[PDB]
């Protein structure tokens, strides 16, 4: 899944 | 009008997420919010990530959802109870369950408040559950496109901005930031082939807004033309103030 802290 | 130096505000970084949905949205000195979302449908749900940034936790950590009364009437939030007590360097999660009644032109508000060293703490920031996030993709044969394109009826219902770009032009990233937005991208189908044509459906409770879009580039003037058709005036208006801001 996408990291939450990658944006 | 919105004036003042976006910097230290309520929506730094909203922008950032109209395309994806994951990112940090918020950082001070203390706190740092991060996101990740999905949606399907009219609905969507969306996680909200506190981490401490701190060697001292957080007390009475509270978050809240505020909405103007005509954003609650288009757009349902509820959310589940979070962790008043925030470790330092450890995170907490809110989750937040989202139900599209009709479309929505506001953001909602994101309240933070919270005790830290004795002191107390609160923070704003604008939440970024925009419209095109109930988009369902619609792929179709040209001729499709535009025997729907053609349909349009009231000219309240076409919306266009001819903008200045305000990132270098690039056909795969702009390629990348229409399909993040949420429509299918056609290929193929303006018979110019600088040209950009997307098509998806804008799902809400109470009503389904059928949506086609252009994007004309212009190098030299370095602008765009960005039109707009769908079944509801107010739809076309805010994807394309949306979508204008991308580019």
């Amino acid at each position: 899944f996408s990291d939450p802290w990658g944006g | 009008g919105s004036p003042g130096i976006r910097l230290g505000s309520s929506e730094d970084n909203f922008a950032r997420f109209v395309c994806k949905n994951n990112g940090v949205l918020f950082e001070n000195q203390l706190l740092q919010i991060g996101l990740k979302s999905e949606f399907r449908q009219n609905l969507g749900r969306m996680f909200i990530f506190y981490g401490n940034k701190t060697s001292t936790q957080f007390l009475n950590f509270t978050p809240t959802l505020i909405c103007a009364d005509d954003l609650q009437t288009n757009l349902n939030l509820q959310t589940k109870p979070v962790d008043p007590t925030v470790d330092g360097g450890a995170q907490v999660q809110q989750v937040v369950n989202i139900e599209c009644i009709s479309d929505f032109t506001e953001a909602p508000v994101l309240n933070i408040q919270f005790r830290y060293g004795g002191t107390f703490q609160n923070v704003s920031v604008k939440l970024p559950i925009t419209l095109n996030k109930f988009f369902q993709p619609t792929e179709m044969a040209s001729q499709d496109f535009f025997q729907r394109w053609k349909q349009l009826s009231n000219p309240q219902q076409e919306v266009q901005n001819i903008f200045k770009a305000k990132h270098p032009m690039d056909t795969e990233i702009t390629k990348a930031k229409i399909i993040g937005f949420g429509s299918a991208l056609l290929e193929e189908v303006d018979p110019n082939p600088a040209n950009f044509v997307g098509a998806g459906i804008i799902h809400t409770k109470t009503t389904q807004i059928g949506c086609l879009l252009r994007l004309e580039p212009n190098l030299q003037a370095q602008m765009y033309r960005l039109t707009l058709r769908t079944s509801k005036d107010t739809v076309s208006q805010r994807l394309c103030e949306l979508l204008s801001e991308q580019f």
